[PDB]
């Protein structure tokens, strides 16, 4: 039977009693994919955070209304995308930032990066969160510039509403999967509080979709 | 300029040669030997405790301790024949790629999306494991790690470099740089002069671990080689890539030998490993199924099903007693 | 008269093989074939009940066939009558925690990110077990079997052997049949009743006015559930508490009917323990992959 | 539950 | 260009290189394979007694 | 590592006494922990075991009742309430720390003991001879003996081999019959089969003097069986 085997499998039992505290400890967080097209307003996203070894990976922890975020950002891995992408197939949700102020066809870059994120086979079912940036150098540009340079099927007046409810539509229709995944679309603002707030209810509601959907009632 | 018909020139020169050197085919030799029996392997142990996707396994060298890396942050040594946890060692980033268990026995190391290869002892008189070296020189992500005398390692990464390390020091003692494409995978030789690597470019490199030299280049797969591993004998290696093919090629003909695929199988393979005496082939599959190969003769002999997600790793024992296969689905299967 | 006989018979007889084998395949399917949840956890738990109750229908169908004889001794007797109880009460009680659970995760989605666990599923599915053993202690300590005069023996409640004149028995077994009685309409009936109206009025009064990209199938599933529950529960629990409000006018024989309503009605009570498993655990896509994956 |  | 160069001295290195038969080395690899066929645990299933794995 | 006793000295009869073990420089809460004693001039005995987690304790009959072991983990402090106390409980008590997995090597480290002076077991190991004059670069081989056969059905031979030299605690030489220990010559070597087994030196060294014990770790008690002086 056992002679000194019984103090080994009790040692693997209290190992499997820590795993399961850590697994439990580590399955309350929130976890956020940042992704941009080269400094698209990641760092000002990253400033309203409230609350070196590595070059890979950089990951922000932060706390809103007794609910944890952990918020990943891979800018500064620059491999094929292709290779890793899939390590994050069960992320809560992406936060997706876009400057309004573009100047050589680099809204074009962004609306490729979207579409190739939203399509892609490891994010069905995965919420986006749609952030668009700068909207003073946006107001300034379009007082002073058409917007036909970057849109030449553009109709609408050349006002700032307009521009930007265009732009946004544009956005938002590239979306196939309109049955299965949402995208929550905001415009920054310089108030600490809203945007925090605009996650959080984004974050609520695809946690009562996922609760629904293991129930068994979606 | 020349120098690109200089290039052309020499590729023509170089493929002419090769098919000057072929005779026959492997298959025109092999035709009259015994097709191996129909291969039937049953799942001996299931080792559970992982909590997320498995990504990698090793075997150590005494054929019954083994170490998995899975991205729920958790590094465990299993004890195969009783299927008990000896260690478990958390780590700083849990997106882990890669591990590896030293020959001798005494330590683990490990590598991910951090850039960084961690090497932790596993014997120390405190009695418990402590991370005791941290190598970061590369720019990319690890993709794959092996010790080579217990003070140095070979590893691979992302940004189309391989490089070979000294482990008290911290220092790259040596940069490979051949690659145009992310290197996914390497193996080492068994008398460890050698190693091959296969990259995102399809194609396949020879190094020399003395003198840092490229020695050949081996091209014919379509799209990203996954899995590289090299025969028992050290003169020939297989190679599977995302075109839903397995390949062999030789290192002294210069040429490849096989090709295992077939119609009805048609999604990528993640890894790869040979039997105790080379007649076996296994490869993993994203069909959530592993194959069992005949090496000779390209009959597909058998296969491993019971994994619910994609087969991420694949291991043989150095006695050839067991196969150990981990998957997606956090479960680790042993087969006899 | 004979066609609520045959009709209850083949009541029976249906419940009993589509019972057992629904809840065997569930408690196959989720206690082996799956990691383990707190949704798991609970469906587990109720196929647990479910079967373990639908397993003792051919002792209820031999005893109703052979008019009334228990041809069985005193200990099995007391035995499966102790199972059926603790079974019934545990499978009313998980159902109304299985609609809690589902309640205080749509509404509270904070808090079930920071506190729902498999831990302390584990210590919260102690309560109902212990609630029905509590509730049945009466089962294990009175039932006994007696001798009915005509050469019979059927096993039933024994409140006072130590006293031989049926002057104060009848009064002590209306007493404590009364009591029974109130018990069983108040714990067995109304609370879970409550729940799991209040549970899915919530639900669906909030996933109908915050909005959401769809609603029919929550609702529909929501809908089928509490109204086979209803259907399936209601009318036994009814006609009961009509047969113990003139409980005492029934020991003497001037009441049949009432009797053969509680019969008639039994079968229908015990058939929501064959339809639990389709109605919780196949109207779920990945539990019928699973299943169609097994052959 | 059971009315005996 | 320097890449260039690297290039064409990397395939000039290459390229004077000896190569074997390719029947050769197909023999020499049945060869092995069939030298080894004995000591193969998966290739031929051993009795209860040599298993570890129960 | 260091581990630390203290609470000895001398006590009336009948009384009640408590023993500390305070640990330092280790992971004491993976560790087992064992209490064993020495008798003024007599071999070594094995008292008590409590397991890592507090999940598992083990006494001896002739301690049982009257004896009582725990530890304190967040302050790394293993300790003994002893009551009652008889005339043969007079002896040097010794703190041993002992971890259990594939590959370990138990028993490695014994604490420095503390003196209580009162005023007024299935298995026989059974290590014949008491003294043996012995010269420097010779050749050396002590025997130990068991009643039953140590192989287990695994594979395993639980004997250790420890050495006590003049004035110190003793140390782990030989683990599971033929694994030396971490720290020690390959000098010492170690073999046998079944129920007998031999521990041999191929030269010896001043300092390689002292008292040689045999203990089996087979089943429920310790039992150790007197040593083997070794003098020159
Ligand atoms: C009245 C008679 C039928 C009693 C029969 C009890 C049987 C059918 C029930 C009662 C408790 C149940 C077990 C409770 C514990 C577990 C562990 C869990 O992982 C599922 C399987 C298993 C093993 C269950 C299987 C079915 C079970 C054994
Ligand atoms: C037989 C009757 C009378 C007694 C009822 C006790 C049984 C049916 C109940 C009581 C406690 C319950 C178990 C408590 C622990 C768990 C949690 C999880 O691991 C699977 C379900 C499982 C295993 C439950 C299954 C059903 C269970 C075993
Ligand atoms: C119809 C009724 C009787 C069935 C519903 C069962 C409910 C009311 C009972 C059954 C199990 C009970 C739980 C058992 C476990 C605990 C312990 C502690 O952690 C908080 C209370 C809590 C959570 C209890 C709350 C009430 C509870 C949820
Ligand atoms: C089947 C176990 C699931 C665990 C949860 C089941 C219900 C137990 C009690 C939950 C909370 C009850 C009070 C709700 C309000 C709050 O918690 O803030």
């Amino acid at each position: 039977l056992s002679a000194e085997d019984k103090a080994a499998v009790e040692r693997s039992k209290m190992i499997d009693r820590n795993l399961r505290e850590d697994g439990e400890k580590a399955a309350r967080e929130v976890k956020l994919l940042l992704l941009g097209a080269g400094e698209s307003g990641k760092s000002t996203i990253v400033k309203q955070m409230k609350i070196v070894k590595t070059t890979g990976i950089v990951e922000t922890h932060f706390t809103f209304k007794d609910l944890h975020f952990k918020m990943f950002d891979v800018g500064g891995q620059r491999s094929e995308r292709k290779k890793w992408i899939h390590c994050f197939e069960g992320v809560t949700a992406i936060i997706f930032c876009v400057a309004l102020s573009d100047e050589m066809n680099r809204m074009h870059e962004s609306m490729k990066l979207f579409d190739s994120i939203c399509n892609n086979k490891w994010f069905t079912d995965t919420s986006i969160i749609l952030f668009l940036n700068k909207k003073d150098l946006f107001e300034e540009k379009i007082k002073k510039s058409p917007l036909t340079i970057c849109y030449p099927e553009y109709a609408g007046s050349n006002t700032y509403e307009e521009a930007a409810a265009y732009i946004q539509c544009q956005f938002e229709d590239l979306n196939k999967r309109k049955d299965t995944k949402e995208i929550y679309t905001h415009f920054t603002c310089a108030t600490d509080t809203k945007n925090v707030q605009f996650v959080f209810d984004a974050v609520t509601d695809v946690i009562i979709k996922n609760n629904l959907k293991d129930c068994g009632l979606f | 300029d020349q120098l690109r018909q200089e290039a052309e020139q020499l590729k023509n020169q170089i493929r002419d040669a090769r098919k000057a050197c072929a005779d026959a085919t492997l298959s025109q030799i092999t035709n009259n030997i015994d097709p191996v029996g129909r291969i039937q392997m049953r799942t001996r142990r299931t080792l559970r405790g992982h909590l997320a996707k498995i990504y990698a396994m090793h075997w150590g060298t005494d054929s019954r301790l083994l170490v998995s890396a899975s991205q729920d942050g958790k590094l465990i040594i299993w004890d195969s024949y009783t299927t008990n946890k000896v260690h478990a060692i958390p780590l700083r980033s849990s997106w882990v790629m890669t591990c590896a268990y030293a020959p001798s026995g005494n330590y683990v190391a490990c590598g991910g999306l951090d850039n960084i290869c961690s090497i932790y002892n596993l014997k120390t008189r405190e009695g418990n494991v402590r991370v005791s070296r941290e190598l970061a020189g590369h720019t990319g992500y690890l993709s794959c790690c092996r010790f080579l005398d217990d003070n140095q390692i070979v590893t691979s990464s992302g940004d189309t470099t391989c490089a070979l390390w000294d482990i008290e020091t911290g220092q790259q003692t040596t940069t490979f740089t051949g690659h145009t494409g992310d290197v996914m995978s390497l193996s080492l030789a068994p008398d460890t002069r050698l190693f091959v690597s296969g990259a995102c470019d399809a194609s396949a490199k020879l190094w020399d671990v003395r003198e840092g030299m490229c020695r050949q280049t081996f091209t014919g797969h379509e799209s990203d080689i996954n899995a590289i591993c090299f025969f028992p004998n050290g003169n020939a290696f297989a190679t599977g890539s995302d075109d839903a093919t397995c390949r062999l090629f030789d290192l002294r003909a210069d040429q490849e030998l096989m090709t295992y695929s077939h119609d009805n199988i048609i999604c990528g393979i993640t890894s790869v490993s040979f039997s105790k005496s080379g007649r076996l082939l296994l490869a993993g599959y994203d069909d959530f199924n592993c194959n069992v190969w005949d090496a000779l003769k390209a009959d597909r002999a058998g296969v491993l099903a019971g994994h619910d997600n994609r087969v991420s790793c694949l291991g043989v024992t150095d006695d050839g007693m067991a196969v150990a296969t981990g998957s997606w689905d956090s479960f680790l299967k042993i087969w006899n | 008269y004979l066609f609520l006989d045959i009709i209850t018979y083949l009541v029976f007889a249906v419940t009993f093989v589509l019972g057992v084998l629904g809840n065997g395949l569930v408690i196959w399917v989720a206690g082996f074939r799956m990691t383990h949840t707190v949704t798991t956890i609970s469906y587990l738990n109720l196929a647990v009940a479910d079967f373990c109750f639908t397993s003792t229908l051919p002792f209820f169908m031999v005893r109703k066939a052979m008019g009334g004889h228990w041809p069985f001794g005193w200990f099995l007797c007391k035995f499966v009558f102790t199972i059926v109880d603790i079974n019934l009460f545990g499978s009313v009680f998980l159902i109304a925690l299985i609609a809690l659970d589902r309640c205080v995760c749509v509404l509270h989605p904070v808090w079930t990110q920071n506190h729902r666990t498999v831990s302390l599923a584990k210590k919260v599915i102690i309560g109902p077990w212990v609630m029905a053993l509590l509730l049945t202690l009466p089962v294990i300590i009175r039932v006994t079997t007696v001798p009915g005069k005509t050469g019979t023996v059927a096993c039933t409640f024994n409140f006072s052997p130590w006293t031989n004149d049926p002057k104060e028995r009848i009064n002590v077994a209306v007493a404590m049949l009364t009591v029974r009685g109130i018990i069983r309409f108040i714990i067995g009936f109304s609370a879970p009743m409550s729940i799991v109206a209040v549970s899915y009025g919530l639900i669906a009064t909030k996933i109908h006015k915050q909005g959401l990209i769809k609603s029919s199938r929550p609702l529909r599933v929501l809908s089928f559930v509490a109204a086979a529950f209803f259907l399936c529960w209601s009318p036994y629990q009814v006609v009961a508490l009509i047969a113990t409000v003139r409980i005492r006018e029934l020991l003497q024989g001037m009441y049949k009917e009432i009797g053969i309503a509680v019969d008639v009605t039994s079968a229908l009570a015990f058939f929501n323990s064959c339809l639990n498993p389709m109605l919780y655990v196949f109207m779920g896509q990945d539990f019928r992959e699973r299943l169609i994956h097994a052959l | 539950m059971i009315f005996l | 260009i320097a890449q260039a160069r690297k290039l064409v001295e990397q395939l000039k290195m290459e390229a004077n290189i000896d190569r074997i038969k390719v029947s050769k080395a197909a023999a020499d690899l049945m060869a092995y394979c069939e030298a080894h066929a004995k000591e193969d645990p998966l290739l031929t299933p051993v009795p209860a007694s040599e298993n570890p794995f129960r | 590592v260091q581990l630390v006793e203290s609470g000895g000295g001398l006590v009336q009869p009948g009384g009640s006494r408590k023993l500390s073990c305070s640990a330092s420089g280790f992971a004491f809460s993976s560790f087992g922990m064992h209490w064993v004693r020495q008798a003024p001039e007599k071999g070594l005995e094995w008292v008590a075991y409590i397991s890592s987690g507090s999940g598992t304790i083990y006494y001896a009959d002739t301690v049982k009742g009257r004896f009582t072991i725990s530890r304190d983990d967040p302050k790394n402090t293993l300790f003994l309430q002893m009551t009652s106390l008889r005339s043969e409980d007079t002896a040097m008590y010794y703190c041993v720390r002992s971890i259990y997995y594939y590959g370990s090597s138990p028993f490695d480290f014994w604490g420095q003991g503390t003196t209580l002076t009162v005023s007024s077991s299935d298995i026989v190991m059974t290590q014949a001879t008491s003294s043996v004059p012995v010269t420097p670069g010779e050749s050396v081989s002590i025997s130990c003996r068991s009643s039953k056969s140590l192989l287990h059905s695994n594979g395993n031979t639980y004997l250790y081999w420890f050495l006590q030299r003049p004035g110190q605690s003793p140390q782990l030489l030989i683990y599971r019959m033929s694994n030396l220990a971490s720290g020690v010559p390959d000098r010492f070597s170690g073999s046998g089969s079944g129920t007998a087994f031999t521990l041999t030196i191929s030269r010896l060294e001043a300092e390689d003097v002292g008292v040689y014990y045999c203990m089996q770790h087979l089943e429920y008690p310790l039992t150790f069986g007197a040593g083997t002086k070794l003098e020159l």
